[PDB]
């Protein structure tokens, strides 16, 4: 029982480190990116109206 | 009432009438390693090389200048920095090329058009222009030259700055709706011609334009444009760059559609490069792929061929496609070096993986062979213009005294 | 002699101007006239207030008979009755004179430091023509800044155009006094500084005024400030003003200055306040659509030239709005500059300082300057491999924090030491050391004695044998 934890623990907490620190701030910039890019084309169509 | 002088004047906006348009079948030799194995020119194409803010794109610009195999060369600068043509016109009247002899001077070759972003906007579109009549001019006297445009979004800038100023409907980020068929237009004019007239010659054109994308995506209209109508492109990483790692190419996203119709000029001179190229681009895809789940399982499930894989990726990423820009052994390395070069590091591959393959164990090998990483590593030093065949039998030998270890170190 | 006395003889001359009291409308910071009789674009007018206070401005259009004037010190109090425009005639010129070293000027160049006014030598349009390309020498030069992370890794040429990026809250204020107060020649401490701050609060003007003055350096020096609080239109003329008065006294006194430019974020704004105020086509993010050429009209300024010896270096300061490289401003910047400095946030959460990182820094003259015959031959790929091993202990303790421990060959333990040394020793520096580049170069050799010769590769076997050794 003893070994079979220690593998179990191991392979768990890698994989919420992994997740934690090379998953979320990815998403988090991605949908910036996005939401910066939904804005620049608000632009373009408030100026085309207002020519 | 005609009388004809040693000159003659010409609009600019008006392609000079040609016989007919043929096909593009000789290779363009850039110098650069990777640029002539992996994604290769014709001459007489079209090109792109999206700028990336400050990744060494001069350094491909410099070399193409210095050591293409054309009659003539005409550097544009539109947008240019302004101090970089004060190198260009420095650099070139200090250094020579041999054809027909070695004739000290290159300048004797070439034509400088400069438009530094300084000077005025409305200059920057007939700049370019310019810069093709003169090319076209040297192609009708069945010459071939090569336009080396330097950044062609400045053009698209000051289009887009003229049309706000006479007010009309911008199409996108504020660019004219006309914006598509300016580029076409000019890109058009590239590509190998039989010249008009009796003495029946031919000549060529192939612009290499470089487009600076605002930040670093290629989501720009103007690189989006261009991409639809050139033939070959060759992408750019900024990490890579930050690194010291020039050229850097991005090898993941560059493509060539001049791959197969080059295929006459290998049969006659390099039978075997395009599967050798082809077995390369296998091995760094697959490397990447390995790579992709390492950074979150860990090099602990990996077999002995897929570590083998990730270090032979290493190896070529390190060795095959770094040029170190400047030295006096890796500034041009011939065709046929390189095509050494590659058969070499595909045999170590091969062997590599032979060995491994009737259960002997890799990482006794890795220090048991010791030696043919640091030969085929230092390889590239080889000294150029000490002769085809000089270099020839080095690589011979190499190949050969690697497999015979091989064979003897299978134990 | 006879051509200096000719150049100046055509000034005695006496031209009377017209006085409009004609106002047709107003709007935002824009006044229309109208019978101005063969209006000149690019002039300059003198508004006379109704309450007695002047004004100044400068027309932008000219149709028939009407002219658009925009009004620097704002538009309110205005009247459609009793003001009155004088038309001068001529652009904007300012009065210099190479005793203008060693006072204060305000937004507008005129003197607030309770003298009398510059006696000058020649008006000099504030804008100028181009330099013939034809007409210009690339350095082949080096500046000893005393700073190893800007010594060694990059590296400057007098004549060179370099930006300092850095976040707001950062002591990029005390990294430019440093370079200015300890810049020489590597083998002159004589940079003559003309300095221009645009929107800024009174604590940084008195604070480099406080600087220069106990280094002995204000007797050699040209300040020109233009505080937060004051007119926004006037932040445009400023920058001009400075590099007019920076050019002249290099190209025409054969002196080599140094320039700052403080803000250039406060510069941008105010351009794209300006053409919010008409209708221009806006480029990404809102600002112009020619904010490029207007950047490259200032930037495209410095250099040497083939008969002179003056050589006139920039190091403007700029502020990244969100520490965003991708934003418009840091962008044209560095397409218009070769190379640029970078000040890190993250470094200085640590109390390093001064807070640089030295991967996203350039220095594109950099292969030029060092070499043989100035430096130790090692300089020009010492900083490869210190690139490269900096950036291999990045992706080391990137690797370590996922992972785990387990994984990390001895490759990445040596990373990660050199890594934390590199850092910790030699990147880091006092506020008052100098370090000559011998120096620099000897400490930046002792970091790489941690790995073994034989994977050392992007450096040259030969420096090694030569000099790994000793």
């Amino acid at each position: 029982a003893f070994i079979i934890l220690d593998e179990v623990i191991k392979v768990t907490n890698r994989r919420v480190n992994a997740i934690e620190h090379v998953i979320i701030p990815r998403t988090e910039n991605t949908i910036a990116y996005i939401n910066s890019e939904l804005d620049e084309l608000d632009r373009e169509e408030f100026y085309r109206l207002k020519k | 009432k005609s009388d004809f002088t040693l000159y003659h004047t010409w609009p600019v906006r008006v392609p000079r009438p040609v016989t007919e348009k043929l096909s593009a079948d000789y290779p363009l030799l850039t110098g650069q390693r990777v640029l002539d194995a992996l994604f290769p020119c014709v001459q007489g194409g079209t090109t792109c090389i999206p700028g990336a803010f400050g990744c060494g794109k001069t350094v491909i610009s410099q070399s193409l200048s210095k050591y293409s195999n054309s009659d003539a060369i005409i550097y544009v600068g539109c947008g240019e920095r302004g101090n970089e043509m004060a190198e260009v016109l420095m650099e070139f009247p200090e250094l020579y090329t041999e054809m027909s002899g070695t004739k000290e001077p290159i300048m004797k070759r070439t034509t400088l058009v400069a438009n530094t972003s300084n000077m005025p906007v409305a200059a920057r579109e007939a700049s370019i222009y310019t810069g093709i009549t003169l090319a076209e001019y040297f192609r009708d006297q069945g010459k071939n030259v090569s336009m080396i445009a330097d950044s062609s979004s400045r053009w698209a800038e000051a289009l887009r700055e003229i049309s706000g100023r006479l007010g009309e409907m911008p199409a996108d980020q504020g660019f004219p709706a006309y914006l598509g068929a300016k580029l076409a237009s000019f890109y058009e004019r590239a590509g190998k011609a039989v010249a008009l007239g009796s003495p029946d010659r031919t000549g060529s054109v192939s612009i290499v334009a470089a487009v600076s994308p605002a930040g670093g995506d290629f989501s720009d209209p103007v690189t989006t444009a261009t991409l639809g109508i050139t033939q070959v492109f060759w992408g750019l990483d900024k990490k890579l760059a930050q690194r010291k790692h020039f050229p850097s190419i991005n090898t993941s996203v560059s493509y060539s559609k001049y791959t197969n119709v080059l295929n006459k000029f290998y049969d006659s001179n390099y039978p075997e490069f395009p599967v050798l190229r082809d077995r390369m681009k296998e091995i760094l895809s697959n490397a990447e792929e390995l790579e992709q789940v390492v950074q979150l399982v860990g090099k602990s499930a990996l077999s002995d061929s897929d570590k083998i894989t990730l270090d032979v990726a290493t190896l070529i990423k390190e060795d095959f496609l770094q040029q170190n820009g400047y030295s006096t052994y890796d500034a041009f390395c011939p065709i046929w070096k390189t095509f050494d070069m590659m058969r070499a590091f595909i045999s170590y591959h091969d062997e590599a993986q032979k060995a491994v393959a009737n259960g002997a164990n890799w990482s006794k090998l890795a220090d048991s062979t010791g030696d043919v990483k640091h030969a085929v590593s230092s390889s590239k030093f080889f000294e150029p213009s000490r002769g085809e065949k000089e270099v020839h039998g080095e690589f011979e030998k190499l190949l050969s005294t690697m497999q015979e270890r091989f064979a003897e170190s299978t134990d | 002699f006879a051509i200096n006395k000719k150049a100046v003889e055509q000034g005695f001359n006496v031209k009377p101007r017209l006085n409009y009291n004609t106002v047709s409308g107003v709007n935002g910071p824009l006044v229309i006239l109208e019978k101005v009789k063969f209006p000149r674009y690019n002039e300059i007018v003198n508004l006379t207030l109704p309450d007695g206070t002047v004004r100044q401005g400068q027309v932008l259009e000219i149709r028939g008979d009407r002219a658009i004037v925009q009004v620097f010190e704002g538009t309110s109090g205005i009247d459609v009755k009793k003001t009155t425009v004088e038309f001068t005639g001529e652009s904007l010129r300012i009065p210099v004179s190479e005793d203008m070293l060693g006072r204060i000027f305000d937004g507008s160049g005129r003197p607030i430091d309770n003298g009398p006014k510059v006696f000058a030598e020649d008006y000099l349009d504030i804008n100028g023509s181009p330099i013939n390309p034809y007409a210009r020498i690339y350095p082949e030069e080096m500046i000893s800044t005393g700073v190893s992370a800007i010594d060694t890794m990059n590296s400057i040429a007098r004549g060179q155009k370099i930006p300092i990026f850095s976040a707001s809250g950062l002591p990029h204020n005390e990294i430019a006094a440093q370079i200015c107060r300890q810049a020489g020649l590597v083998r002159e401490e004589n940079f003559s500084i003309v300095f221009a701050a645009m929107g800024v609060n009174l604590e940084t003007a008195r604070f480099f005024k406080q600087d220069f003055e106990e280094n002995g350096s204000l007797e050699r020096t040209s300040l020109f400030l233009n505080l937060a609080n004051d007119p926004t239109i006037e932040r445009i003329i400023t920058p001009r003003l400075a590099l007019t008065t920076a050019e002249y006294l290099a190209y025409q006194t054969e002196r080599h200055v140094l320039t700052i430019l403080t803000d250039m974020s406060s510069y941008a704004d105010a351009l794209r306040e300006v053409s919010a105020a008409r209708e221009e086509v806006p480029g990404r993010r809102g600002y112009p659509g020619y904010m490029y050429t207007d950047l490259s009209t200032i930037y495209e300024r410095a250099g040497r030239v083939e008969g002179r010896n003056g050589s006139i270096t920039q190091i403007p300061i700029l502020t990244m709005p969100n520490d965003d490289i991708t934003h418009p401003i840091p962008d044209l910047t560095g397409y218009i500059t070769e190379g640029q400095i970078f000040v890190d946030r993250q470094l200085h959460n640590k109390g390093i300082y001064p807070p640089i990182n030295v991967l996203p820094s350039l220095s594109r003259l950099m292969k030029s300057a060092i070499g043989e015959g100035m430096t130790r031959k090692d300089h020009g790929d010492v900083s490869n491999q210190l690139y490269a091993k900096y950036a291999i202990g990045k992706d080391a303790a990137a690797m370590k924090a996922v992972v785990g421990e387990e994984a990390l060959s001895i490759e990445d333990k040596l990373s990660l030491e050199f890594l934390e040394k590199f850092e910790k020793t030699f990147i880091t520096q006092g506020a008052y050391e100098d370090r000559t580049v011998f120096e620099s170069l000897d400490q930046a050799w002792s970091l790489l004695r941690i790995y073994p010769k034989e994977m050392l590769n992007r450096i040259s076997p030969k420096i090694l044998d030569e000099f790994y050794d000793r």
